[PDB]
């Protein structure tokens, strides 16, 4: 993304800017319990990545 | 098989003859010449898909007739419309012959 | 959206113009005339103004058109003629800013033919005004006087909200034309510059380039900075390590 | 470490392939003389294809090489691929240059230009094989390959609302047959490129700016006469 | 005077070694990263600079260097043995595409042994150790040897490459299509091989 | 050439003159006019190549159209002739 | 004195001619015809007609003229067929003589794209004979075969 | 060389180069009487080395 | 100034490998032939730039050498990056008598032209005739077939002289020859009046001469 | 310099007066004797003599 849109961008990504898009979320709840390994504050989306 | 032949058409060539005898004049008289009027004048004689060949004959024979003194002034000459469908030109007026 | 434009190309004390403004055409510009009219000349006005460089610039005769370099001579210094020379571009942006980019050209005085360079750039300028009326002074004798730089940067500089810049590298040129979107890369090196000129200069005599044959991936791809730096600081530590060991 | 390695390298390989495939199709269907024609062969070299492959699958045999802290990672790299396909030598030059060599992604492709020609099918670009138009034409296909790849690569640093300009030359264009010149317009149009062509006056494109020009002594000096006609068609 | 690059790259500290390899007829692959840069770099130089001995410097369309004298040339030339290009078409054969999974790019002196025993004539095989000789025991053994020898006088040029260490297992480079059959639209490299072969 | 020859030769031969020009269309009119004048006063014969015909009244001139047909290639050849 | 002067060109079995003869005019002979079409082959032909020295000829494409290339091809052996090919000229001697001067071309089989020539030359052949009914045979119906 | 520059057209610069070479001819008269003269230089050639 | 041909080079060394006689003198030189005065192109070439071709082949890790009786030649060092080979025992034979012959004013009447038959008479006359015999063939005993042997052993090993530039047959005669001063290096290990063993290893160790 | 080699010592030393020819300079081109600065290669040019 170019220079004009990224303030924008972080702006409205907030804390989430940095997390992982997932399509389903519901195959990650089986492995969930085993994140013991993780930032303090996981963030996941759906979608098409 | 034995060898075949096509033949050339001379109309070009017809059509700088009627131009060249029809521009004549104005080296004669050594009037000035501005090629827009000559131009829009000349093509309403024929047909609109000709009319690029003849604007392009028109100005092979123009531009050997002496030169435009305007040319070494610093001033660029404006694009002079000379039919419709939209056609233009640009050409200082020829002065010194 | 509404890709920029070429607008114009003029030529001032060249040989065999004075004086000369060429409209360019939105595709196609053609020019024509019989041998030795001078077309080559104005696409040689067109290049040099771009890239103004004259360890790169060489106008070879199209005949012999792959020989190397042989003589000494670029074939430049012959198309200028003695006085001050000018070539300059008029350019839109997407933006619809008028800019204007040009180069003063000389002949350096002596035994052998050499030039001397100076490009410049102009912003602002009304759209009422063109180049060749900047260039010349309209004196009482037949022909105007082609003005320097002096009288240039006093007569512009006198406008309201017109800037007049003048360089002092090459580098520096080509950043402001690249920010403004006239070229499409912005030549941070010598080597970017020579890859810009073979480009252009393979297009000018035309044919399937040698040299951009021979590099076709160093033409084709982009490099990748990704790959690498994580891999660079995670070895800073014993690079620093080893230094300091020797 | 090791596969998140091969999968960054993977997905590069393979978005540099899929972009170069965009480009190729804007080039089928261009008519010059008997080609027909253009591509961008892209292809992965073995001695690395084998190399990504064990890094991404049989690191716990090589864990060793890699673990080492006497040795750094492009280091590392450059010993695995000495340990692949030993004939392979190095002409004295630093194992840190060649680690370095390894991760540049670009060192991993090979390329090449492919006309398809007359009754024959996809081969090889050499100069010494075509006519002089097929040349032309696809010295010309090849740079607009170059100049889109380049207007990809910079926009990442340019304003959101700039599109560059697009211009190119070709001198003594008598050289073209009016096929030759109606598929070349073809291709700048739908490019937005634009041309400027030289010709002793023997061809005269329909659409687009013309100057004439002629060369005369005033005053004992040479002097260039110009007009310019425009917006037939 | 000299051209500037081509003085630059004579000048360069690789070039002697090179120059002493090449005379002796070596073939310059990919492998040898230095060497084969080099020539990619000043080609257009060290055509002309070797042009001046009546000898043709090439590159094959696989990407390997080497030098074709011609019948004028100024090196004095000398020419393999019959034995040699059998080995050598043979070596061209076994650079197939299950060698990949038969042998990982590293051959023995047994797999060339028997392939030449199994896939050539007899006459022939007689007419390369001695017309005398009739399916003998002794005759096998001179083979032998003389296959071990061959097998050296490829390794000078460069088309194989030993392991280094004494056992006699080897892989086989690039430049050994240089033995190879004429390639037509859509013929199999494995048939053509074999046609020549026969 | 020719000149340096006179004594070696038999009396009575002159030897043949031919040259070639490739893409003779980088020429124009007055040129070529000049190059055929030149040319037929020194007796020497010439062939040319240009994709349009460039010489329309002078010698002889032939057309070459190829065709593709049935997986090969057959190049015909017609003459033209200046007037009709 | 009446100088001497080029008849004709006869091609055969070259790359989109099977056999083709040219009359040469006394002057001035032109070619014309799209991108590709063949002129540059025939001048190819005629040259290699005069010259057989095979150390010597190479046909660079016009473009990268007067670069010395060493290029890998020549460039001859793609504009033959497989097959035998030729290549001849009619000349009238200062002294009305006709002569027929000519090189049998035959392409190598081997990976190397090399190439063979034979020269020729006959003397006193009746005026009304034609080189490319000389060089072929009638087999069949108007399916004339060539013949080495 | 001479009917390759004219094929391709042009100054041909191998041509200019070498112009002696390819427009002055050669004299036998001349090598007849510096034969003589030629003998006797090289002898000096021979006591000078 | 960059782009000069004195960054990579010195003017002289390229202006002499840009001659047209190196190739052929340097392609000869390799091959072991000796230069002496009578090839006057090759050896004023020599004269000219001894200095710079000494320099030029050192990268080789070879000598280009210059004997006192004005003749150059090769020698390769042990670290050499050209082979280096060594002549048999019967060509020493037929140098030693070559020289005999080139200082023997008794047959300076020949001027210079000698026979093969004149040379195996002079080794003959020298050399223990029978226990040189030999070499040639290991049964013989004066038997004469086994002296056209050895005739033809001779004059094969002449010609390989011939090759190395020690002797120059006549343009039209093959059976007669002309010698050259190159033979004197067969003479190395006696031109200094010493103890034959010390000149012996001296000559060893500056890679002159190898034992068998 | 073939006036030089041309005319010699007896006769022409009163012609020598002038300050353009020597004898001693046909030893002079000794130094052009050793190597011009010739180009291309073909049949075989050596030197002043
Ligand atoms: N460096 C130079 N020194 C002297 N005269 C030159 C130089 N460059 C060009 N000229 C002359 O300028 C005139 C115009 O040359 P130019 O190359 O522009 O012609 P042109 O119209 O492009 O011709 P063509 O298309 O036939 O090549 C010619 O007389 C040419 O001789
Ligand atoms: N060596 C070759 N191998 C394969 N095809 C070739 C070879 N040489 C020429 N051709 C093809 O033969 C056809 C004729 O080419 P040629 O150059 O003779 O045509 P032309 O009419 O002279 O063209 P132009 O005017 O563009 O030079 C073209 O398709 C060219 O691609
Ligand atoms: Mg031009
Ligand atoms: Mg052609």
């Amino acid at each position: 993304i170019t220079i004009d849109d990224a303030p924008y961008f972080s702006a409205l990504y907030g804390p989430a800017r940095h997390g992982i898009v997932v399509p389903d979320l519901s195959l990650v709840r089986p492995h969930l319990e085993t994140l013991e390994d993780c930032p303090e504050d996981l963030y996941l989306i759906e979608g098409d990545p | 098989l034995e060898l075949e032949y096509e033949e050339f058409s001379e109309i070009n060539d017809q059509l700088a003859a009627m131009i060249e005898k029809a521009l004549l004049v104005y080296q004669q008289e050594q009037r000035p010449l501005d090629l827009g009027a000559v131009l829009r004048d000349y093509l309403a004689q024929h047909p609109l898909p000709r009319h690029f060949d003849v604007a392009r004959i028109l100005v092979d024979q123009a531009v050997r007739l002496g030169v435009a003194e305007a040319d070494f002034s610093g001033l660029p000459a404006e694009w002079l419309a000379i039919n419709d469908y939209g056609a233009k030109v640009q050409a200082h007026v020829i002065d010194t012959y | 959206i509404e890709r920029g434009k070429f607008r114009s190309l003029t030529l001032v004390n060249w040989n065999g113009f004075f004086a000369r403004t060429f409209d360019l055409d939105e595709l196609v510009t053609t020019l024509s005339g019989g041998n030795g009219a001078g077309k080559s000349t104005t696409m040689a006005a067109f290049v040099t103004a771009l890239i103004p460089d004259l360890t790169l610039l060489h106008f070879r005769n199209t005949t012999e058109a792959g020989a190397t370099s042989g003589s000494r001579d670029k074939g430049l210094h012959g198309k200028l003629r003695a006085g001050v020379c000018y070539s300059t571009l008029d350019v839109i942006n997407s933006r619809h800013q008028r800019v204007v980019v040009g180069v003063r050209l000389q002949q350096v005085a002596g035994r052998d033919r050499k030039v001397d360079i100076k490009p410049f750039m102009i912003q602002g300028l009304p759209t009422a005004i063109q180049p060749t009326q900047l260039l010349t002074e309209n004196v009482g004798e037949r022909q105007a006087r082609v003005l320097p730089l002096n009288e240039l940067k006093d007569r512009l500089d006198e406008m309201e909200g017109v800037q007049f810049k003048q360089f002092n590298s090459i580098t520096d040129y080509h950043a402001q034309m690249f920010d403004l979107g006239v070229i499409p890369k912005r030549l941070r090196s010598a080597s970017d510059r020579s890859k810009f000129y073979r480009l252009i200069e393979a297009s000018l005599y035309g044919g399937i380039s040698s040299a951009i044959t021979r590099s076709l991936r160093d033409y084709l791809l982009p490099e990748n900075s990704g790959v690498r730096k994580a891999f660079q600081d995670m070895e800073a530590a014993l690079r620093e390590n080893r230094i300091t060991l020797e | 470490s090791s596969k998140s390695v091969a999968n960054i390298i993977r997905k590069t390989i393979q978005r540099e392939q899929n972009r170069i495939r965009m480009l190729n199709q804007g080039l089928q269907a261009v008519s010059f003389g008997q080609v027909r024609g253009v591509r961008l062969n892209v292809n992965v070299r073995e001695s690395h294809a084998i190399l990504l492959d064990v890094l991404s699958e049989q690191q716990e045999q090589h864990q060793d090489l890699f673990n080492s802290q006497r040795l750094t990672f492009s280091e590392a790299m450059a010993k695995l691929y000495q340990r692949l396909n030993p004939q392979v030598d190095m002409g004295q030059r630093l194992p840190q240059t060649i680690g370095e060599e390894l991760l540049d992604y670009r060192n991993y492709l090979e390329l090449d230009v492919e006309v398809n020609r007359g009754s024959d099918g996809w081969l090889k670009a050499e100069s010494g094989a075509l006519s002089t138009g097929e040349a032309i034409g696809t010295g010309m296909s090849i740079l607009v390959m170059v100049v889109q790849s380049w207007e990809e690569e910079s926009r990442r640093l340019r304003g959101k609302d700039i599109s560059p300009c697009r211009l190119l030359f070709l001198d003594e264009a008598a050289r073209l047959d009016a096929k030759s010149i109606a598929t070349l317009f073809e291709l700048c149009e739908r490019l937005q490129m634009q041309l400027i062509i030289a010709a002793p006056e023997n061809i005269s494109p329909e659409k687009g700016t013309t100057y004439k020009l002629v060369r005369k002594v005033f005053k004992n000096h040479e002097h260039v006469h110009v007009v310019g006609l425009r917006g037939f068609g | 005077f000299m051209p500037v690059k081509l003085a630059q790259a004579l000048a360069n500290s690789l070039f002697p070694e090179l120059d002493s390899q090449l005379r002796a007829g070596r073939h310059i692959g990919i492998d040898d990263l230095d060497n084969h840069a080099f020539l990619m770099d000043f080609q257009e130089q060290l055509e002309e600079f070797y042009a001046r001995y009546n000898v043709e410097l090439i590159r094959a369309p696989e990407g390997f260097f080497y030098l074709r004298p011609r019948s004028t040339t100024l090196i004095p030339r000398s020419v393999l043995s019959e034995l040699d290009m059998m080995v050598g078409k043979i070596l061209c054969y076994l650079y197939l595409s299950p060698e990949r999974l038969a042998n990982q790019g590293i051959f023995t002196s047994q797999e060339l042994y028997e392939e030449l025993i199994s896939l050539a004539d007899e006459g022939k095989l007689m007419k390369f150790v001695n017309q005398r000789s009739s399916g003998s025991d002794l005759d096998k053994q001179k083979l032998q040897e003389k296959v071990r020898t061959t097998l050296n006088r490829l390794r000078r040029l460069g088309m194989v490459y030993f392991l280094p260490n004494n056992n006699n297992k080897f892989t086989i480079t690039e430049a050994v299509f240089r033995f190879g059959a004429d390639v037509r639209s859509g013929d199999d490299p494995r048939e053509i091989q074999l046609r020549m072969i026969r």
